[PDB]
């Protein structure tokens, strides 16, 4: 059955587009309602947490538009306007997960600078620059959509930070792992070794495992289209939006919910509402 | 024997506070009460004093 | 009110032995930490054992380990020390101190300046 | 000599102890249990400040019942608004490590200190409008651990010399000093007339002095471990502390015997400060396990509690009228309750 | 009419709020800390080698560090050891060696490391005046602390070249003596980390700001769940 | 002729 384009139930959809949407809004909520989580770590997990809300939601609205108009000139428009949504939301996130990153390493090896670089005016700065250049770069990619041009920038700026994501967790890892070498040589003495494989483990892959395959699909759109077997692999086209999505529901839980505020704030919240 | 420089200002104190006409503690504890009576009505943390009245909300 | 009050002192000749003792009163023994502490004829006061709450843990100065021995009663509100094997070395003023707040393990008890939770101590010379 | 002058202190204390037991008929809990119960109190948060950044030590409410002064470890005080919550002034001092201040009664100065061993006067109302320092006072040799206001021209400081001293301080000079504690002094409070002050120590006693002659009238004994709050009763005949045993207890000055326990199972945690209600009726502590509870100083049964902290309690009052309890911790952040 | 003295108010906040912005970018990128040692530590020159308190300040590397040294207060240390809970570091000085004054350290140290409001503060531990002791073993640590007398050099021990062997196992018999209470008594919150040190050395401004550096990353370490 | 489709580059043309 691969040459037929696989169908998901757009139920479906909408469910994961409507409970990633409760726990990002959630996890912007806590992020606002405490004034204790204003350092730049937060306002890049909240870049994250909307830029999440934005795939879920056009999506989800896509898929009740396309069900709506199909039990049933404008379909173009709407077509094409949820689209540049949809990318430039997808880009969005990516680039959230690069400066969560990036801003990490950062306190990590600029340990004693960290402040006097990290300035609010900065981050601030670098948010919004970062969300009009993924919404100029999504109206571009979809204005454009028919032109290997769009797909080749897409399939290189995933790998590119892709590389540089796990560049920057290994050599973090690499620092504690230095760390722990000097703290177990003491004459008074899972494990850190670990606990610290495990984090590495789940941070990338989460990210390739949700990501990836809809990369590869773009691959094989530009590389081998006709092949009898990248036409099956392509379709799944319908089942690499979920995964994407998955990355949307599942990534609050390895970022915002690590920290013992976001819980406390959290289990606050969820009393309260 | 120097310390008993200290000691005796200790002593000299103890006596200053042995010559005390203490009350009696059942009526010094009636008066407390007492006191605590008369301006009950007039404590706006025990008395649910109005929303209109209070100036923080 | 607060009182420690040592006992059991005295003079001995070298390689004899003391039981110290000392009474407490207007705290509950069993939740503080007890300790020893000597005051020398010519030296400022040096710690030299530590009793936990429950007497599970005890600490002794190195100098002091293997001939005194401390323990407690809460049933009795005393602590004692066994003083083996002295030595002319020993000769010295001792106090039993407590440590200034309940249900901890951080203690400033052998400070130069008047200690608020100290008795009069006891003379031991040998 | 030495020996028997011992002796003698301990006989006059044998006959201190005889002469108080001799006045102990009955006990408060023997008379206050026909007095029906305050019920339960269920504080809610007005209002929350915020500017501090390092944990905030003192906090003192103004004779209006509508100005507040905070000093936080950063070293800055800040003036609030308690009804807009809008700041007034934000002054900078000299070293970071202040541990108390206070608002004059007049509200034209405020004073604050810490590890410096100077009690800083600034002086809040200025032909430029600027805040400028009136005065350093200097002697005390350890720790500044609290200020109160006489009047403008009269401070009361305490410090951890364990000496407390009446200061004048249009001349800047010591007037009057305070001895006889062996620990340091954590806290004062003064008398609604403000003629007699009550000084708690690190000694497990509190002592009633007389402002004027400089003469120790009352040593009261009874906690177990240091003293850290303090707070005069509003009749002025009693007072109530707090220490590291985590009871609290009140005393009454004119029987110089300890009145009442205040104590709970599940407290083991350290009482940080003390007040009292305008009526006297109600007595509220702020622990360590990051909140604070209100008793009923009648009875010693707990009647609520205030809870909305992360970090240990640092500070806690009431206004002079009685509309609002603020507090302050850790946290970097008052509260007032309603 | 009143709305005049409302707007006022706002007019101030505005000033001050501003002002306390740039305080607290300041305040955040200036690491704070405390300097104790010993009655016969060579605090003095622990200070030049880099009323009731003093501050020094220092730029290493374009890092602005705030030392306070404790001045003339009383020996009671329970209650101004609590305000001091938030900075980067205790930097905490004993010489090597009349009382037992190493035994007096080490009984501070253990009432330090173990105070509740402290279990999140580093301590860095410099033992000076190492000739002393070199020269005081070389000419006694068994009458002090008997289980010297079974002291092995760590098989890890790095002395300098020159250094006496006798001298080298009092060295790390002292370390050890202060490693145990931080490691028996440490949870991966804090941790200790204690310098052979002379009692002339310029090289120690820059091994407290290697150790702040140190303490720092490890905190974040752990807050990333890789340490 | 022109139809809506979940995302976009489903089918390769
Ligand atoms: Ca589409």
């Amino acid at each position: 059955g691969c040459y037929e384009q696989l169908f998901v139930s757009p139920e479906v959809f909408v469910t994961l587009g409507v409970i990633s949407l409760l726990e990002n809004i959630l996890v912007i909520v806590a992020i606002a309602k405490n004034k204790n989580l204003h350092s730049p770590m937060y306002f890049f997990i909240c870049s994250l947490a909307v830029a999440d809300m934005l795939v879920s939601v056009s999506n989800g609205s896509e898929t009740i538009v396309i069900t709506l108009l199909n039990s049933t000139s404008f379909t173009v428009n709407i077509d094409n306007v949820i689209d540049s949504v949809i990318c430039s939301s997808l880009l969005a996130s990516i680039c959230s997960l690069l400066s969560i990153a990036v801003d990490r390493y950062f306190t990590i090896f600029y340990a004693l600078q960290y402040h006097n670089i990290m300035t609010v005016k900065r981050v601030g700065i670098i948010i919004s620059c970062i969300w009009a250049a993924c919404t100029v770069s999504g109206i571009l990619f979809i204005i454009y959509s028919d032109s290997s041009a769009v797909i080749i920038c897409l399939i290189t700026m995933f790998f590119t930070m892709l590389a540089l994501m796990a560049s920057l967790y290994v050599h973090m890892f690499l620092m504690a792992r230095l760390h722990i070498k000097r703290i177990a040589v003491l004459p008074g003495t899972q494990g850190a070794n670990m606990k610290g494989a495990i984090t590495l483990t789940i941070l990338i892959g989460v990210f390739v495992v949700c990501w990836a395959p809809f990369f590869l699909h773009l691959i094989f759109y530009i590389s081998c289209p006709q092949n009898p077997y990248c036409v099956c692999f392509m379709s799944h086209f319908n089942l690499y939006l979920i995964l994407i999505m998955c990355n949307s529901i599942i990534d609050p839980l390895i970022y915002a919910l690590r920290s013992q505020e976001l819980r406390k704030t959290f289990k606050e919240i969820i009393c309260c509402y | 024997t120097a310390s008993i420089a200290q000691a005796r200002k200790l002593v000299e104190q103890l006596k200053m506070e042995a010559n005390i006409d203490r009350i009696k503690v059942s009526k010094a504890a009636a008066d407390l009460m007492a006191y605590c009576e008369a301006h009950a009505k007039e404590d706006p943390l025990l008395t649910p004093v109005p929303a209109s009245e209070n100036p923080f909300r | 009110q607060v009182q420690l009050q040592e006992s059991g002192g005295g003079l001995v000749q070298p390689g004899g032995s003391l039981r110290l003792s000392c009474a407490a009163s207007g705290f509950t023994f069993s939740n503080y930490k007890m300790n020893w502490v000597r005051q020398a004829p010519g030296k400022g006061l040096e710690w030299v054992s530590d009793i936990s709450q429950s007497g599970a843990s005890i600490s002794y100065t190195g100098s002091v380990k293997g001939r005194f021995t401390i323990s407690r009663d809460n049933a009795k509100n005393t602590l004692y020390l066994q003083m083996n094997s002295l030595k002319p070395e020993d000769t010295a003023v001792y106090y039993c101190a407590r440590c200034p707040a309940p249900f901890t393990r951080d203690c400033f008890d052998v400070t130069s300046t008047t200690y608020a939770y100290r008795g009069q101590g006891t003379q031991v010379t040998v | 000599e030495l020996d028997q002058l011992r002796q003698e202190a301990e006989q006059l204390k044998n006959q201190i102890r005889d002469a108080r037991k001799a006045c102990a008929d009955a006990t408060l809990s023997q008379i206050t249990n026909n007095i029906d119960p305050v019920g339960r109190i269920q504080m809610r948060t007005r209002r929350t400040l915020r500017g501090h950044l390092a944990k905030i030590y003192a906090m003192h409410w103004g004779t209006d019942s509508r100005l507040l002064v905070s000093a936080s470890q950063d070293g800055k005080l800040i003036i609030w608004d308690s009804y807009t919550t809008n700041k007034v002034h934000a002054i900078p001092l000299r070293s970071s490590w202040v541990m108390t201040c206070a608002y004059a009664p007049s509200g034209n100065y405020v004073a604050c200190g810490g590890l410096d061993n100077i009690c800083s006067i600034y002086n809040l109302k200025t032909r430029e409008g600027n805040v400028r320092v009136s005065r350093e006072l200097a002697g005390h040799t350890g720790y500044l651990s609290c200020c109160r206001f006489l009047d403008d021209n009269q401070i009361v400081t305490s410090s951890g010399d364990t000496t407390c001293a009446l200061w004048d301080i249009e001349t800047g000079q010591q007037t009057t000093t305070f001895t006889g504690h062996t620990g340091d002094v954590m806290s004062l409070s003064l008398a609604p007339d403000t003629r007699l002050f009550v000084s708690g120590a690190c000694d497990a006693s509190a002592k009633l002095w007389d402002v004027r002659e400089g003469m120790c009238r009352q040593t009261f004994t009874g906690h177990e471990s240091d003293i850290n709050a303090i707070c005069f009763f509003p009749n002025g005949n009693a007072f109530a502390t707090g220490s590291d045993d985590a009871t609290c207890r009140l005393f009454d000055l004119r029987a110089d015997q300890e009145l009442m326990t205040y104590s709970h199972d599940n407290i083991i945690c350290g009482i940080t400060s003390v007040s009292f209600s305008k009526s006297g009726r109600l007595l509220l502590a702020g622990y360590d396990d990051f909140n604070c509870n209100v008793w009923d100083a009648l009875k010693a049964d707990r009647a609520g509690v205030l809870a909305g902290h992360d970090n240990r309690v640092s500070c806690l009052g009431v206004t002079d009228d009685g509309m609002a309890v603020a507090t302050g911790s850790w946290d970097s952040f008052l509260k007032i309750w309603n | 009419d009143q709305r005049n003295e409302e707007k006022a108010q706002r007019e101030a906040n505005k000033k001050i709020e501003k002002q306390l912005q740039k305080d607290k970018q300041v305040y955040r990128a200036t690491h704070r800390l405390l300097l104790l040692g010993a009655g016969e530590s060579g605090k003095n020159t622990i200070v030049k080698q880099m009323s009731g308190i003093f501050e020094t300040k220092f730029q290493v590397d374009k890092v602005n560090f705030h030392m306070f040294d404790v001045g003339a207060q009383r020996d009671e240390r329970r209650k101004w050891i609590q305000c001091f809970n938030d900075v980067t570091a205790i930097i905490f000085v004993v010489a090597s060696s009349q009382t037992n004054r190493l035994q007096a350290a080490l009984k501070l140290f253990d009432s330090i490391w173990n105070n509740k409001w402290l279990r999140d503060t580093s301590v860095i531990l410099f033992l000076n005046k190492q000739d002393l002791l070199a020269e005081k073993v070389l000419a006694k640590i068994e009458d002090y602390f008997p289980e010297f007398a079974r002291y092995t050099t760590p098989e890890d021990a790095t002395p300098e070249p020159g250094e006496d062997p006798r001298v080298t196992r009092a060295k790390y018999f002292i370390r050890d003596e202060f490693l145990r209470i931080s490691t028996a008594s440490g949870d991966g919150r804090h941790y200790c980390y204690p310098h052979f040190t002379c009692a002339v050395d310029t090289e120690n401004i820059r091994r407290v700001f290697n150790d702040c550096r140190d303490i720092i990353q490890r905190m974040h370490l752990r807050q990333y769940e890789l340490l | 002729s022109y139809s809506l489709e979940h995302x976009r580059w489903g089918k390769p043309v």
